[PDB]
């Protein structure tokens, strides 16, 4: 992300998150079995604005 | 599972899948495998087998010689008390 934006100007910004079920790679701890049921997972995200 | 009448989930995944392909053959390996060199026997180290000295006890050797020699000096005579 640009350190300043300057009047007039357009900046480019890129983010990643990950969003964890799992604990980790090796620990699946927290992780989701979704081979089973017909009914749908909900990620949700709410952006700026 | 949950099945919901009457949205039943389907009975299975049916015949309209699509193969995607035949490859799923693992070509079995055949090798032949010669570790051959000549080995020589002996390896060279620092140290191996000792069980060193942390301290050792004192040591010694030994030796005396001479003769019996002397200048000697006496008591005089006394009155003799009793007896």
């Amino acid at each position: 992300a640009p350190a300043t934006i300057a009047a007039g100007a357009t900046g480019e910004l890129t983010m990643y998150y990950w969003v964890p079920l799992a604990y980790s790679e090796t620990d699946l701890t927290g992780a989701v079995l979704a081979n089973v049921p017909q009914s749908k997972q909900r990620l949700k995200l709410e952006f700026a604005n | 599972a949950l099945i919901n009448p009457q949205f039943p989930y389907a009975g299975p995944v049916p015949i309209p899948g699509p193969a995607p392909t035949e490859t799923m053959p693992l070509l079995n390996y055949r090798v032949e495998g010669r570790i051959a060199g000549i080995q020589q026997a002996r390896q060279f180290m620092p140290f191996l087998q000792g069980p060193h000295r942390a301290v050792a006890e004192q040591t010694y050797h030994a030796i005396g010689t001479g003769i019996q020699m002397g200048q000697t000096f006496n008591q005089p005579l006394i009155n003799t008390q009793e007896g």
